[PDB]
RNA sequence: UAAAUUAUGGUCAAUUGUUAGUAUUCAUAUUAAUUUUUUUAAAUGUUUUAUCAUUUUAUAAAGGUUUAUUUUUGAAAGAUUUUUUGUAUAAAAUUUUAGGAAUAGUUAAUAAUAAUUUAUAAUUUUGAUUAGAUUGUUUUGUUAAUGCUAUUAGAUGGGUGUGGAAAAAUAAAAAAAA
């Protein structure tokens, strides 16, 4: 699966999912560090 | 991949065939399709001689052969003259004239564009007049060298195409030979007297200081769509390679 | 590219050669009609269903498969879409454009394609119906299309077929030729089922050969 | 025990040619090529099909045993029908060049003399029609739903409907060798044997043939004189053998090969190469008694002369003595640039010549070696967007960028070169990245990705 | 609803088109049955292939099996001509005269400059090869087409004496085109197919008589029985029938 | 690609594709439990035998004493044994030629056997996952960097043909004088 | 452990050492047939099912298996099982076809002997060469019609008599005088004159109504009295 | 395929990436091709409670009985305007407030100028439909000094996230044609003073100390105690 | 129409029921299985995304088939890239019932024909067609053994036909883009 942080953008929409697929810039940076280990 | 013959559905019924691309002259997508070919043709004419591109006068063709010889014919004239039996339409659409922006700026400023429609409505003559000499250098042996517009001053280009036809209808694919210009080499050539003026250097100068570093990097504050490597999008969403990541937020 | 020119040169030199008693008819076999697999697949005149490891002598093609491209306005559920159809005819080596037109109108086998008089054209240049393929140098790889009488004004909505999505179809219009085949009344069995694609199939823009995003 | 056909023999002889082993060709000639004969004037040139297809009668089906009746496609049955076009001249040429590569003058001269006499006193055999299996017969395809040339709003895409980005390599307008006439095939054979001489010289001295690698590349070898004399004797023999028939032919490939040998074996200046080409052209025009309009040099010859200019303008870069550049002794950038400019203007005035990435690379190399620092301007004006430029252009332009007075301009030019690499789909080469990381200590330009850096570490 | 949903006759896939353009780019629409109609149905018979150099010059002489005017095939084709003329009067110029019927065994082009020495050798070879063969019997039935329907001929099915006839014609080709140089339209190692021409469109008549003989003219008689005829003579003849009202006599062997 | 997805056992990219090596075993009492390394498609039907490319071999997850070996004083040799039977040729063929996939349990087993490096799943909680910095990586790259020629040669040996023929073998193979 | 006894079975989870782990499907089940129809009123009109009928295609007893070792396989090296078949053409009434009767072979291991079973096929032929009586060889090919997937490859034996009869105009083979029976009951020749046609019809209808009366059942011993 | 991220390695399902290739994986569906996107739900989720201060009159409600005081109508208009502007700004809202419909101006988003990302669009034309916040726009997209040769239709011209700075010199009248910006690499000679590159193809920004400390704290290597 | 040997080789065939004048395998044994002494549930929230949508997620039992069930690489694996090469729907054999007779939108030719073409059509007593029974050609049980006696889960019509492939309407021992 794909992890969705609690501190992400809340989709202010009742007709769909309550959380968005975007992420914090820190989350993007820390994801890159984790993805670097995947490439090793 | 697509390497399968059609056997699931009958040939008489086109069940999943892609639509055929058709260009309409009532829409600006015609200018969108044709303008880069025009600028490439102008560059080719200015660089190397091109047959049948220079026009002494408007070609005269009888009505029976009008639909047989005129389509596909593209050339240029020094004067701003228009063929007969054609009603004139002027480009008053900013979206339509936007597509000639690169031609106007980088190649040569365009004075006007007109679409000519015959009485039988079975042809289209795109006549585009450029005012002013070519910004790019013109070789003395090039086709445009015989044109007085280079070096009134304005010169026009005529293109004939059948209406409501695929984009391959115009025969602008053949005008794509990339003949280079000799602008820098002419300076050092024997005819020019700058060969002694020019001073070449073989050894690079010594370096005393390191290059100035980039300013302090500030991480973005807005939210991010995610990694481009995973999302398979090009670096800036425009060009580049997915594997080679650059130019994004990090 | 290279195949056509090398085949032409080989045929030319084969014709020029004079010391040849002729190929053996018994030694050179023809194509078989029976083979494995439940499909009848036709190949080129120089290809065989069986393995033929030897290159046979070149021959002059007496039957060119001329392929003519017609416009066709198929009815998609989203709306009318203009696409391409190919009609293939087997014309002799010296067939005039008149008999080519006869062959295409006899082998079109489509109700809509041959509705009115049309003229054959190549790369936008009309073909004179008096001379044969020899003058034009037409091969089996030549791309030939056709221009009808009323295809020069198809951009007009009046010339375009009227879909019930945006246009109103009258009681006199439902009795016309194409709109009788189409059925605006949804039957229980829905006899006229057509190809359907979503309005957003190509995105916010229609299908194009360039990028608009 | 598959008896090879003449085409298979030709392929094996090509393998032997490239390998340099003559004993393999000795064995092949003894085993199979003994029976090969040339085409006599009275013989039938396009021999008919002789092998009747396999069939079994009633008796041969009922009484004959299963192993006899069994038939799998055996190449030994149709080897005779595959040897139906009498292409033994190619085999003779390949054997002769094998002998030359192995350095046996007696056998090489024997084969060459026999081939020459056969081509001078025998009719031209008819080439076979194109093989339906080796080269697929093209099938009809309506190029109506193909991507446009300007499909990408960032570069000129290479459309499959027709070529639009310009050829990346020059190819002379020549057909397959099987379509050559007798005298034309003789000229082609001389060209091929000279090319084999070139290959043998390159194999013998790999260091002295590569471009701008070591100082030895700029010094004349001690064995080039004998090879050049052999080439001169061979071409003089060709011109003595062919008189009037030589005038009404094409010598583009032969001229390109003699230019190449006079370029790499005996290293001569670009002006010297041009003078040799002009002398060859005027001699060819003069030997035939006619109006004799001088034939213009072709794209291959212009590529050869530009490559000679690049070789004479080459330089050793970043020597072990920390010297930035090491040039050939007696190097005159002024005259080299003058000759290059006049050659370029002549070939630009000539309309029949089509430019390609190879000759553009040669011009760029000449300009950057001469240090005029207009090579970047030429590349951006004529080569950046016109042709499929490789990474070697940036490799050449990097030293020009390092020649800049200010490290800031040098660094920014490097960045723009990398951006061009990322944009126009021309990935940077390993040696270019090596140079970038070598100068990273002062330019602070990264040349490796985070992923590959981490995995390498 | 009448039969199978997808008839076997309509499961045709064309390999002359590019693989990936038929599924999406376009759909080819044609009647593929016409080109796959068998030679038996369409009346086409595979004639010996002539080389390009021999296909240019017109023939001069031909071998034929001379037959008396009383023979059964002559009156069978006479009745066929009567029926054809009664049905349609426009095929009379295409139809040949009943008195100009012969069973051809080979066609060749002897140059006129050196014809005198070649004809003697040809006739002596025919005599020496027919000094042993007994008179032949051939059963004629069926119709065929040559030169893309330009030539209409009566088929010769295999039967008694047909094997002897084909062996004799192979020997004749070996002894005429093999040892001495004469331009045979076919190959000396190949066997010519015997036939009698009932209809033929001349190249000069090609202007107004169409490009080929329509099949409906001889469709009903495509498999008609024309019966058994005995041949006991052979003649090397030339294309000259108008002056004497009969076959031109250049060489003859009473087999 | 189904109207009602089998939510209990979903997969990716549909069926049938991407052969994957797993460890199938019927859920029995633990003392009678033994798995089977096997290569199969991503999607399996009710019976596993439908999609079975090849069989790798049994694995018994029970530490057992080495009764077959003699009672030896070697401490390491007297530890419990966990026997696993595996196939090498088929595994290499499916891993390299067909580019199959592996699950975490077979990956760990093969890492124990020495065929594969340790899987990403097995990690020591003592050592945290490290981070990376471009400047330090570039500094290390400049500190030590292999030659391009030797790196190309080793890449060629590892990926392309490695059993090369030297001049001694070439001289042995070259034809003998009588046929020269 | 199949080889172990019932009381010797300490556990059933795995095979401890080796062998064959096979499910013990219970053959001795005592399946029962339930009679759901009257003795003379079984719904089927030809075959009656009055007991448990054995089910299987190859598992039935006595065992019957295909025998690939026959004349056709002895003569031909068949690429696929049954690709080539030699047989006599019987029946030429459909255009461009030839019905061939080829016999395969089935082997009974229990009796250790083989028998030949005849099967008919539709073989496609052009130019209509196959005449009745020809010994022909046919091979599999692409599907041609609903029931045509064989084609003749060579005519081993030509039917000279049939060809000569066709040349004379007579049929290749005289039609047989005995055919399939249209009905189980015998067919009686009708020879009545025009006057007696109605009387014969009345007699036939009386016989038919008596057969219909037979549906009622056995006549009672005591005549119906009210 | 076209962009095999990290080669064809298939160690995990996530090794291939979230999307396999920029080209659509299925030939049938073209829309699924990889392309840059912005959060549509968040950008179109305009503030609803901000309109609760004053009532809003409906367009179809034109009867005299439903008419309100002109002061209230003006208040409603102000509320509607601020409601449109609250989420952000789109080029269709900036064009009418810029001369010549803002032709020749430089439009960029907030995320287009943060970090090493640097992209903008030089406006070339705008077509307006009945709605003033809808329509289409075309321009030249410029990325790190490299610009498109031909004009292209801009993506997401309606989402309220655009910004633009008005300059009179770059304005293009309807009489003229908007010229494409010069390319820093090819058209105009490179100059560090005029323009300095922020990210090159092999560049990647150094890890910021705040993010490094946060990651270390999350991983637990750095000590942490609750207050 | 000749013997054997440079000597056990090439690796285990073996039958057990105390009857009852005689004829004929038929009551009671042994093995295998069912049966009593209470062994023995098939889990409820699949997930991600660009947000009123899109992307990934393809054979469980239902319907009774004996001349019968047969097909893809277009998704995925899948890799510098573009590009390219090929297919495949068809077969053959084995096919049950105590008392056994007719079957049918039907055979072939033609064709992208014919509810209305042409023909002396096709199936079947060498057992057809309907009907009954039973999920088809690696499974057991018994025996010394040519036998006899078992076996399973799943392909039951279309009708805007999405998809590479309909297998697409609850049912896991399938980790499904960090
Ligand atoms: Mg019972
Ligand atoms: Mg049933």
């Amino acid at each position: 699966r794909q992890i969705r942080p609690y501190y992400n953008l809340p989709s202010k929409s009742e007709h769909g999912r309550k959380m968005t697929g975007f992420l914090t810039p820190y989350r993007h940076w820390m994801w890159k560090q984790n993805e670097l280990w995947r490439n090793v | 991949r697509r390497f399968r013959y059609n056997t699931k559905f009958p040939a008489l019924v086109s069940y999943n065939k892609l639509p055929w691309e058709v260009v309409n002259h009532e829409t600006p997508q015609f200018h969108m399709h044709v303008a880069p070919h025009y600028e490439q043709l102008l560059t080719l004419a200015a660089s190397s001689p091109v047959p049948h591109i220079i026009g002494s006068k408007h070609i005269d063709v009888p009505r029976e052969h009008r639909l047989r010889l005129l389509p596909g014919m593209l050339y240029l004239l020094d004067g701003d003259t228009l063929p007969g039996e054609f009603t004139i339409n002027r480009v008053l659409d900013p979206t339509a004239l936007q597509y000639y922006g690169r031609l106007s700026s980088q190649i040569v400023t365009v004075e006007a564009v007109r679409m000519l429609v015959p009485d039988d409505l079975r042809l289209l003559c795109n006549c585009i007049t450029f005012k002013g000499p070519l910004h790019l250098p013109v070789a003395p042996y090039a086709s445009l060298a015989s044109l007085r517009g280079a070096s009134s001053n304005c010169f026009t280009l005529y293109h004939f195409v059948r209406p409501n036809r695929p984009p391959k209808e115009l025969q602008l694919e053949k005008y794509y030979i990339h003949a280079p210009c000799v602008a820098p080499l002419s300076e050092f050539a024997s005819n020019s007297d700058e060969r002694g003026n020019w001073r070449p250097r073989l050894q690079a100068p010594k370096r005393t200081r390191r290059a100035t570093p980039l300013p302090a990097y500030r991480p973005p504050q807005s939210y991010l769509m995610g990694l481009a490597e995973r999302l398979a999008v090009v670096p800036g969403g425009c060009f580049g390679r997915r594997s080679l990541m650059w130019g994004h937020w990090f | 590219g290279h195949y056509q020119q090398e085949a032409f040169e080989a045929r030319k030199r084969f014709e020029e050669s004079t010391t040849y008693p002729g190929p053996i008819r018994a030694a050179t076999p023809g194509d078989t009609r029976f083979y494995s697999g439940s499909l009848e697949s036709i190949l080129h005149d120089t290809d065989r269903h069986y393995w033929r490891a030897v290159t046979d002598d070149p021959r002059v093609q007496h039957l060119i498969p001329l392929r003519i491209r017609f416009k066709i306005f198929t009815w998609v559920t989203s709306g009318w879409e203009q696409r391409m159809q190919v009609v293939q005819i087997m014309a002799p080596k010296d067939s005039t454009i008149a008999q080519v037109k006869d062959l295409v109108i006899v082998e079109n086998q489509s109700p809509y394609l041959c509705v009115s008089s049309f003229h054959l054209a190549i790369d936008g240049k009309e073909l004179d119906p008096q001379k044969t393929l020899g003058e034009y140098g037409i091969t089996e790889q030549s791309q030939i299309d056709a221009i009808e009488q009323n295809d020069h004004l198809l951009h007009r909505d009046d010339e375009r077929p009227r879909d019930w999505t945006v246009d109103e179809i009258t009681a006199e219009d439902v009795k016309r030729s194409p709109y009788k085949e189409m059925e605006m009344q949804p039957l229980q069995n829905l006899a006229p089922r057509y190809e359907a694609r979503p309005k957003g199939y190509f995105g916010r823009t229609y299908y194009s050969g360039m990028k608009q995003s | 025990q598959t008896w090879p056909c003449t085409a298979t023999i030709c392929a094996y002889l090509d393998v032997c040619v490239e390998a340099g082993e003559k004993t393999w060709a000795m064995e092949a000639w003894n085993r199979y090529c003994t029976e090969l004969k040339f085409l006599e004037p009275g013989e039938v040139d396009p021999k008919p099909i002789s092998r009747v297809p396999f069939s079994l009668t009633r008796e041969e089906l009922l009484y004959l045993p299963k192993w006899k009746k069994h038939f799998d496609h055996d190449p030994n049955l149709d080897v005779m029908d595959l040897n139906r076009f009498n292409r033994t001249r190619e085999v003779y040429l390949r054997m002769a060049q094998v002998m030359l590569a192995g350095g046996e003058r007696n056998a090489f001269q024997h084969f060459f003399t026999k081939l020459e006499e056969a081509m001078l006193n025998k009719p031209t055999p008819v080439p076979e029609p194109p093989n339906p299996h080796l080269v697929r017969r093209p099938r009809w395809a309506p190029y109506e739903h193909c991507k446009s040339v300007h499909h990408s709003p960032w570069r000129l895409q290479n459309n499959g409907r027709a070529l639009a980005l310009g050829p990346p390599v020059t190819i002379e307008d020549e057909m397959q060798s099987r379509f050559f006439s007798n005298d034309q095939f003789l000229v082609h054979s001389v060209k091929e044997v000279l090319r084999i001489v070139l290959q043998e010289h390159k194999r013998a001295h790999p260091t002295e043939c590569t471009r701008c690698k070591t100082e030895a590349f700029f010094y004349k070898t001690k064995d080039a004189d004998e090879t050049l004399k052999f080439c001169d004797d061979l071409i003089e023999r060709l011109f003595a053998s062919l008189g009037v028939r030589l005038s009404n032919l094409n010598t583009s490939s032969l001229l390109s090969t003699i230019l190449e040998v006079f370029r790499v074996v005996g290293k001569e200046s670009g002006a010297a190469l041009l003078q040799r080409a002009n002398e060859f052209l005027e001699r060819k025009a003069s030997l035939g008694d006619a109006e004799g309009s001088r034939e213009n040099l072709t794209a291959s010859n212009y590529l050869q002369v530009l490559s000679g200019f690049a070789d004479e303008s080459a330089f050793v870069y970043n020597t072990k003595k920390d010297g930035t550049c090491q040039y050939k002794t007696g190097f005159d950038p002024r005259t080299t640039m003058r000759h290059l400019a006049d050659v370029v203007q002549e070939i630009a005035g000539n309309p029949h010549v089509t430019w390609a990435a190879d000759m553009h690379l040669q011009v760029v190399e000449t300009m950057v070696g001469c240090g005029t620092m207009k090579a970047n301007d030429y590349f951006v004006r004529n080569v950046l967007r016109q042709f499929s430029w490789d990474s070697r252009f940036l490799e050449a332009l990097y030293v020009e960028y390092r020649r800049q007075d200010d490290v800031d301009m040098w660094a920014e030019l490097t960045k723009r070169a990398l951006v061009w690499t990322a944009r126009y789909n021309a990935p940077a080469s390993e040696r270019l990245r090596r140079l970038i990381e070598d100068d990273y200590d002062t330019i602070r330009v990264q040349t490796r990705t985070f992923r590959e850096l981490a995995v390498f570490q | 609803e009448r039969g199978l949903y997808f008839p076997i006759n309509h499961r045709i896939v064309d390999h002359r088109i590019a693989p990936g353009v038929t599924v999406e780019e376009t759909d080819v629409q044609s009647r593929y049955r016409r080109e796959l109609r068998t030679n038996f149905a369409t009346g086409e018979t595979r004639q010996t292939i002539a080389p390009p150099w021999s296909a240019r010059e017109r023939p001069t002489h031909f071998f034929s099996l001379r037959l008396p005017s009383r023979n059964s095939v002559t009156l069978r084709v006479k009745e066929m001509h009567n029926h054809l003329l009664f049905s349609h009067q426009q095929c009379a110029p295409m139809l040949v005269s009943p008195t100009k019927l012969h069973i051809t065994l080979g066609v060749m082009t002897i140059p006129e400059n050196s014809r005198e020495e070649l004809v003697k050798n040809i006739q002596q070879s025919m005599s020496e090869t027919f000094a042993c063969v007994q008179p032949l019997q051939l059963r004629f039935r069926g119709l065929g087409t040559f030169d893309f329907g330009r030539v209409l001929f009566i088929r010769v099915v295999p039967e008694a004496d047909f094997g002897r006839l084909e062996r004799a014609v192979c020997d004749i080709r070996r002894r005429v085109g093999g040892v001495l140089g004469v331009d045979l339209k076919g190959n000396p190692h190949d066997s010519y197919v015997p036939h009698v021409t009932v209809a033929k469109i001349r190249p000069n008549q090609r202007q107004q008589l169409g490009d080929t003989i329509p099949q409906s003219l001889w469709a009903d008689y495509q498999h008609h029985d024309f019966g058994d005829v005995t041949l006991s003579t052979v003649d090397l003849c030339r294309m000259k029938g108008s002056p004497d009202g009969y076959y031109h006599t250049e060489g003859a062997v009473h087999l | 690609a189904r109207a009602v997805i089998k939510r209990r056992s979903p997969q990716l990219w549909g069926a049938p594709g991407a052969p994957i090596i797993r460890m199938r075993g019927h859920h029995v009492v633990w003392k009678f439990q033994s798995y089977d390394l096997v290569v199969e498609h991503t999607h399996k039907r009710r019976n596993s035998d439908i999609r079975l490319l090849h069989y790798l071999g049994k694995h018994c997850p029970h530490p057992q004493k080495s009764l077959w070996s003699p009672d030896t004083p070697v401490a390491q040799d007297r530890h419990l044994f966990m026997l696993t039977t595996v196939d090498i040729d088929a595994f290499k063929y499916w891993f390299g030629v067909k580019r199959c996939r592996l699950s975490m349990k077979p990956w760990a087993l093969l890492a124990k056997a020495g065929l594969l490096p340790p899987s990403l799943t097995q990690n020591s909680k003592i050592m945290p996952k490290p981070l990376f910095d471009k400047e330090s990586l570039m500094r290390y790259y400049l500190a030590n960097r292999k030659d391009e020629d030797v790196m190309a040669r080793e890449k060629y040996l590892n990926y392309e043909n490695s059993m090369v023929k030297t001049e001694e073998e070439r001289a042995a193979e070259r034809p003998v004088a009588p046929y020269l | 452990p199949w080889w172990n006894f019932q009381t010797e079975h300490r556990q059933r989870c795995v095979l401890m050492y080796g062998g064959a782990r096979t499910k013990n499907t219970h053959n001795a089940n005592h399946r029962v047939f339930i009679k759901k129809y009257k003795r003379n009123a079984f719904p089927n009109r030809t075959r009656h099912h009055w007991a448990v009928s054995m089910t299987g295609v190859l598992s039935q007893r006595p065992r019957r298996m295909p025998w690939p070792y026959d004349l056709t396989s002895l003569i031909f090296n068949q690429p696929r099982q049954g690709s080539d078949k030699i047989g006599y053409v019987v029946g030429t009434s459909m255009l461009k076809t030839a019905v061939v009767a080829t016999n395969h072979m089935v082997y009974y291991p229990k009796f250790n002997q083989r028998v030949s079973r005849t099967k008919r096929f539709f073989a496609h032929d052009e130019d209509l060469a196959c005449v009745e009586g020809d010994l022909v060889h046919i091979k599999q090919c692409r599907k041609i019609s609903k029931y045509k997937h064989y084609y003749v490859f060579s005519i081993l034996e030509p039917n000279v008599e049939g060809r000569e009869r066709l040349k004379l105009g007579l049929k290749a083979v005289p039609p047989p005088l005995f055919g399939y029976p249209v009905s189980r009951r015998i067919v009686k020749l009708n020879l009545t004159s025009t006057e007696g046609t109605q009387e014969k019809l009345a007699a036939a209808i009386q016989e038919h109504v008596q057969d219909a009366y037979r549906f009622s059942g056995p006549t009672p011993d005591q005549p119906r009295n009210r | 395929r076209a962009d095999p991220l990290n080669g064809g390695s298939s160690m995990t399902l996530g090794s291939k990436g979230s999307k396999l290739s920029p080209e659509p994986h299925r030939r049938r569906m073209p829309w699924t091709a990889a392309k840059e996107y912005v959060p549509g739900v968040v950008l179109n989720a305009r503030d609803k409670m901000v309109l609760d201060g004053v009532q809003l009159l409906d367009i179809e409600s034109i009867d005299r009985a439903s008419q309100l005081d002109p002061l209230e109508v003006l208040r409603a208009v102000v509320a509607t305007r601020e409601y449109n502007i609250s989420t952000g700004k789109n080029i269709f809202q900036l064009a009418s407030q810029a001369t010549y419909n803002g032709r020749g101006q430089r439009f960029y988003r907030k995320e287009w100028q943060e970090g090493t990302y640097d992209k903008y669009v030089t406006l070339s034309a705008i077509d307006f439909d009945r709605d003033g916040n809808k329509g289409t726009a075309y321009g030249y997209i410029t990325f790190h000094g490299e610009t498109t040769t031909r004009p292209v239709q801009v993506d997401f011209a309606d989402v309220p996230g655009w910004y633009m700075d008005f300059v009179e010199e770059r304005a293009v009248p309807f009489t003229g044609i908007v010229p494409p910006p010069p390319s820093i690499g090819t058209d105009v000679p490179v100059d560090p003073h005029s323009y300095r590159l922020k990210a090159y193809p092999y560049y990647d920004a150094p890890n910021p100390p705040e993010f490094v400390e946060r990651l270390l704290k999350d991983r637990g290597v750095l000590p942490d105690t609750p207050t």
